[PDB]
């Protein structure tokens, strides 16, 4: 019962809770689960500015879940520190299927002639050019031909 | 020093058709399982579980462990060789004098295969290399000196985790072996860190162990962590049970054919506690048919103690004295009084066995038993009542029941047609029930609509041995 | 340390926005500090057992103010208090009652499985001792072993700082289960079984109940229909189903062998 | 676990047992519990 403390309609008490979220929140992933559409009243509402957060712990417990699409809908809503980090377990697969939907996105665009394609989203390509830039510091550029043929352009 | 030569014999057979013989079975191999190894050696882990392990004493003390771990280099064909430099060390327990190197050399010595030359690439043999060793230890919490050692040789698994997501920059399939063993030693973890107390950040060890079997290998982890899970909620209080409410994914292959069934019988007891009869009592029936054999005394017998409660509650039971061995017959002392309690419709022997063994009651701990127990003495009374007689009265029935009065009794025969036993009205002038029994009900469509749920569950069952027949 | 949190201590109700403001005070600790993710060090946790303390008196006055969100909220506090690993704390006053409170909250909201989680957390404590516990429990199993006068009976003295709008609510638990059970499988009643199982002689309540749901007002009778049952044949054609039945599971036939 | 000794080795049945709770008692006894009556 840690989402009933939130009927509060400022962000600052979403803020402790979100407290509570980066300490207990495996412990709570039961519990979470039916707060998903309170998760969704966070992530429609823009005043409330943790809404990040919101897709934050939205993927983490769709991606308990096995919510992927919607792991990918608010893994885009989670902001930029999102592609910074170096997880072995989370974020590096949730960039591998959203870098996987990239790339089946430019297949996908490649077969559309001119145009008219899905736009990419706000906080797309940053292990793009950042672990792109890996590979080149790494002096290994068979990945980079490899995101080269992943793009097909 | 004659039965020595026994773990000598047995270890060397253990990881000479496990270590070269699964690691054969694992270079290339194993399209689902061809790692017959595995299952041998879980079936040789049995076997150190029936029998002493290797050197828990063995006349000596400590002897394999500093002996065997050396040296394996996975090199030119003369490393067959090295196997015989594990034979030919022999003549120290029999012809030397044996010496203490375990619980506390082991700490290096888990080290060393890995420190004799970057042996092999496959994780089964450091899997194997620190829990061949390390699972002989697991069982000897005296707590003296061996369950720290347990404590800090499953921190040495806890690295076999480490070095289990982080192994083979990421998807061969060796979870299907070492979730094999992943699943038996981290209910040892579940043991021993529960041999001292909660824990509680194994927990979070066993969360993102189960997020790592996400979907890159769906193979043994997700229903043992998910035991391990369970009975983590279930050690504790009730309020995390919701999860599988909502994250219902509960539904392997069942490849293990044991964990399905006592995992059955565990969410059984979850449905059970939570509220159930039906669907409860059908799992307390479908794993109890899904129980393997005898070959474990006491396991079914408790655990069928435990089984059959719900079905207390039903009030239709009957007295489990073949299921009783003699052994559980002094322990099911109140057992056998308590279901005679619940077929004698007496209420001070219903408060007189509660009050005589509340205690063993608490051994149970189920005391939503007694809340609805009661209960279940008026059910059972006016089952077998509302059975008989089409026109009963209920001053027949009431007063015949201690009821001492009309209007409870409308009271019983109106939550009767509110939980729906029969179609009991009354005569409403003061009570005294006009009614009737059921028949002439129907029995000719109404059979042959339940055939096709027989008759297509017989076709389920055809395409399983049509998928039965695609194994070979 | 910060006394003007004990600012609405002893009189419990100048006001309903002095409590707002005591929300607002209440609000700068919830700025400053934050007790559940607070891990040990329990002295920054003796303002928090004071808080503890009056939000235990903010649950009064939830149900001094009838806000069901805010007694669900505060409620939901002192269910967090309890859960925070430092239960090592000194002993809650309410603790015995405010149990209770959501208990017969829950026997206000008709609970299945949440009673029983219920009679899980704190089990030893129910039979031996605690009548804000022991009573409801008992109490509960006498409604279900079918007494309505029982409740009239435990009403004599139910007060239980404040137990009157949840036996408010489970007079209401009574009088529309009476609107489910006053002919579920019944012939008919008479005024007089309406003086029984209803009470108050004869409001406008009852009055209604013979014209909200329905109702037959047999002339000092009672009908819930001519029938009851509303003539149940539902197809008088149970068979061309049972040929779509034949339809995909003739197909299902087909594909296997 | 099976470390010991051992490797060489309602229907009815709670009525069973309150049929084995009334073992020498009269449950029937027709000519017995019911001419009792007007023997006196």
């Amino acid at each position: 019962g840690i989402i009933s403390l939130l009927d509060e309609d400022e962000p600052q008490l979403k803020e402790f809770a979100l407290h509570k979220l980066n300490a207990v929140v495996n412990d709570f992933w039961a519990e979470i689960s039916e707060s998903v559409d309170k998760i969704e009243v966070l992530y429609e509402d823009e005043g409330f500015r943790s809404r990040q957060f919101a897709a934050l712990v939205a993927s983490k417990v769709f991606y308990h879940l096995g919510a992927f699409e919607e792991s990918l809908n608010y893994a885009l809503g989670a902001g930029d520190l999102f592609n910074v980090n170096d997880n072995s377990e989370y974020v590096e697969t949730i960039i591998a299927k959203c870098i996987d939907h990239y790339t089946k996105q430019c297949v996908e665009n490649a077969d559309l002639p001119e145009g008219e394609k899905k736009p990419i989203d706000q906080r797309l390509e940053g292990i793009v050019n950042k672990m792109f830039q890996r590979c080149l510091d790494d002096h290994k550029y068979k990945q980079a031909i490899g995101i080269a043929l992943e793009t097909r352009r | 020093p004659p039965p020595p030569p026994a773990p000598q014999d047995v270890e060397m057979k253990e990881e000479a058709a496990t270590g070269g013989g699964s690691t054969g079975e694992a270079d290339g191999k194993t399209a689902a399982a061809a790692a017959e190894h595995s299952q041998r050696e879980l079936d040789t882990v049995t076997l150190e579980d029936i029998k002493e392990h290797v050197k828990q004493l063995e006349k000596a003390v400590s002897g394999k462990e500093p002996r065997f771990v050396l040296r394996a280099l996975r090199m030119l064909p003369s490393t067959s060789r090295r196997l015989n430099h594990y034979v030919l060390y022999k003549a120290v327990q029999g012809f030397f004098t044996s010496n203490n190197a375990t619980r506390d050399f082991l700490l290096p010595f888990l080290e060393e295969p890995m420190d004799t030359e970057a042996d092999l690439q496959f994780r089964p043999r450091t899997g194997k290399a620190a829990s061949t060793p390390l699972l002989p230890e697991v069982e000897a919490y005296l707590q003296l000196l061996v369950v720290i050692f347990m404590m800090n040789s499953k921190r040495y698994k806890e690295a076999q985790k480490i070095s289990d997501d982080l192994m083979q920059k990421i998807s061969t399939q060796n979870r299907r072996a070492l979730d094999l063993v992943a699943a038996k030693c981290y209910y040892y973890h579940a043991r021993v860190y529960e041999f001292l107390d909660k824990l509680d950040v194994v927990r979070s060890f066993l969360h993102a162990r189960l997020r790592t079997a996400t979907l890159r290998h769906d193979a043994d982890g997700q229903a043992t962590l998910l035991n391990l899970l369970l009975r983590n909620y279930l050690h504790y209080s009730l309020y995390d049970q919701a999860e599988k409410l909502v994250s219902k994914s509960v539904f392997p292959e069942q490849a293990n054919n044991n964990e399905w069934a006592r995992y059955l019988y565990y969410t059984g007891r979850i449905k059970a506690i939570q509220l159930e009869y039906s669907e409860a009592r059908r799992t307390m029936t479908n794993a109890l048919r899904k129980a393997p054999q005898h070959t474990a005394v006491g396991f079914k017998q408790t655990v069928h103690k435990l089984l059959i409660v719900v079905e207390l509650l039903l009030g239709e039971i009957p007295d489990r004295l073949q299921f009783r061995q003699p052994s559980l017959k002094r322990s099911l002392m109140p057992y056998f009084l308590l279901t005679q309690a619940v077929r004698t419709g007496n209420l001070a022997k219903f408060n007189q066995v509660l009050d005589q063994f509340g205690e063993k009651f608490q051994a149970d701990g189920t005391y939503t038993l007694i809340i609805r127990l009661r209960h279940n003495v008026i059910k059972t009374g006016v089952r077998m009542i509302s059975l008989s007689y089409s026109r009963i009265s209920l001053a027949d029935i009431a007063q015949k029941l201690q009821l001492d009065s009309p209007e409870d009794a409308e009271f019983i025969v109106a939550k009767a047609i509110r939980d729906g036993v029969i179609e009991a009205s009354i005569n409403h002038e003061k009570g005294y029930v006009q009614s009737k029994e059921m028949i002439d009900i129907y029995s000719t469509r109404e059979p042959q609509l339940a055939f096709h749920q027989r008759i297509s569950f017989c076709l389920d069952i055809h395409n399983m041995s049509v998928k039965a027949m695609r194994f070979p | 340390m910060y006394e003007q949190l004990k600012g609405e201590w002893n009189r419990k109700s100048p006001n309903l926005s002095k409590c707002g403001e005591e929300l607002g005070r209440l609000k700068l600790v919830l700025l400053e500090l934050n007790f559940l993710p607070t891990t040990g060090t329990k002295l920054t946790k003796q303002q928090l057992i004071l808080a503890r303390d009056i939000l235990e008196i903010g649950a009064q006055w939830s149900i001094l103010r009838k806000d069901i969100p805010s007694f669900e909220r505060y409620m939901a506090q002192l269910k967090c208090y309890y859960f925070d690993y430092k239960e090592q704390l000194p002993e809650s006053a309410y603790m015995h009652q405010l149990l209770g409170l959501n208990l017969l909250f829950l026997l206000s909201q008709n609970r299945v499985a949440e009673f029983h989680t219920e009679l899980e957390r704190l089990p030893a404590k129910d039979i031996q001792t605690n009548v804000y516990i022991k009573h409801p429990v008992s109490l509960e199993q006498y409604l279900m072993e079918g007494s309505y006068n029982k409740v009239f009976l435990a009403k004599g003295n139910i007060p239980a700082e404040s137990y009157t709008f949840f036996i408010d609510i489970l007079l209401d638990t009574i009088r529309d289960e009476i609107a489910g059970c006053i002919e579920k499988a019944y012939e008919k009643i008479l005024f007089t079984e309406a003086t029984r199982i209803l009470f108050f002689n004869t409001p406008k309540k009852m009055t209604d109940y013979a014209k909200k749901r329905g109702w037959v007002l047999g002339p000092n009778n009672y009908y819930s229909f001519a029938s009851q049952q509303q003539k149940p044949e539902d197809t008088t054609i149970p068979s061309t189903e049972l040929a779509k039945q034949v339809i995909e599971y003739a197909r299902q036939l087909e594909m296997i062998v | 676990m099976s470390e010991k000794k051992q490797p060489v080795d309602e229907d009815n049945w709670d009525d069973d047992n309150v049929e084995d709770d009334f073992s020498n008692q009269l449950r029937a006894e027709l000519e017995k519990h019911g001419y009792k009556m007007e023997t006196s």
